[PDB]
């Protein structure tokens, strides 16, 4: 696989979003992967609806939390509409998919990366953006302004984001806290530490959409 | 308990100098929002009047984005009425659309 990967350089990553105070990171994380795989396969970069996942994933709890895999499972089963068709409101409302005409895209399934394995995760990121989870509640993560982050942070994951690239000693992560956070909205998390959980638990639970 | 919660927003509590006041507010820090004093810090704006320790309790849940509870354990240092003024915000941003405010007054004789 390459020494460096950065899906933004291939036009496969949309601008950084702001989830607001809603507990919707699970939905934002999923949508980064969908946007990415649709560009990889079709050549078009579109934005897809976090709001739809919020309102429609019956397994998750709206702004009270959810699972990126559950959002991917929904998109594989029923598809997803464009962002302009179903815009973000940052609060859960009724599922309005049926009022929005046919879905814009649908995936073919959801796959988990072998967990607690840095190499397995890098191989998957070299293929496409991957939904990943980490421990992000800590003050130093909140106050991150840039650089390769080694901590401090714990290992009990609580935030879902998306890995959109990597280099020799970091994994590149798109966050959903706006561009005023970190590296224009991104964080580089240190890799190669030998810790199987990964830095801030980054290797705990990673998923990507299957799409031919 | 004698825990101060959102239901006490704006209230005045009569306290002893040296008494630990228990403040507990819903918080979801993996949204990037949390509770801060002006300027984006967890530290007392005036250490002469009151001292503050802060602790975040996550839910014991695997749901990503499930909110928890921030505790502020506040000790009054001086007689007087002291306003504990918090804002729920992104500390690098300051107040925004989704921000909320919480105030309690601690009256020490
Ligand atoms: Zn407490």
């Amino acid at each position: 696989i390459p020494e460096y990967v950065d899906w933004r350089q291939k036009g496969a990553v949309t601008p950084v979003k702001n989830q607001g105070s809603c507990g919707s990171c699970w939905a934002f994380s999923a949508v980064v992967t969908i946007e990415g795989i649709i560009k990889i396969r079709t050549g078009n970069l579109n934005e897809y609806s976090e709001q739809e996942l919020l309102d429609c994933d019956r397994r998750s709890y709206g702004c009270n939390g959810g699972y990126p895999w559950s959002a991917l499972q929904l998109v594989a089963q029923y598809g997803i509409h464009y962002r302009n068709t179903y815009p973000y409101e940052g609060v859960q409302r009724y599922c309005r998919s049926r009022e929005k005409g046919p879905y814009a895209a649908k995936t073919d399934g959801v796959r988990q990366v072998q967990p607690y394995n840095e190499g397995a995760l890098l191989y998957s990121i070299a293929n496409q953006p991957v939904s990943v989870v980490l421990e992000a509640a800590g003050k130093d993560f909140q106050l991150y302004r840039g650089g390769i982050f080694v901590g401090p942070c714990g290992n009990k994951v609580d935030h879902a984001v998306a890995a959109v690239g990597y280099g020799p000693n970091y994994i590149l992560i798109k966050n959903s806290w706006g561009t005023g956070w970190g590296e224009n909205g991104y964080i580089r998390i240190k890799r190669g530490t030998g810790n199987s959980y990964g830095v801030c638990g980054l290797y705990t639970s990673s998923f990507y959409p299957v799409k031919n | 308990s004698h825990k101060v919660t959102k239901a006490h927003n704006g209230a005045t509590l009569t306290v002893a100098v040296g008494e630990l006041v228990e403040i507990q507010l819903p918080s979801n820090p993996t949204t990037g929002f949390a509770w801060y004093f002006e300027g984006g810090t967890k530290e007392s704006p005036n250490e002469s009047m009151f001292t503050v320790e802060n602790k975040y309790f996550p839910p014991d849940s695997k749901l990503l984005g499930a909110g928890g509870t921030e505790h502020f354990h506040v000790t009054v240092k001086a007689a007087g009425t002291h306003a504990v003024n918090l804002t729920y915000m992104r500390p690098w941003t300051g107040p925004s659309h989704d921000s909320e405010r919480f105030t309690v007054y601690l009256k020490a004789n």
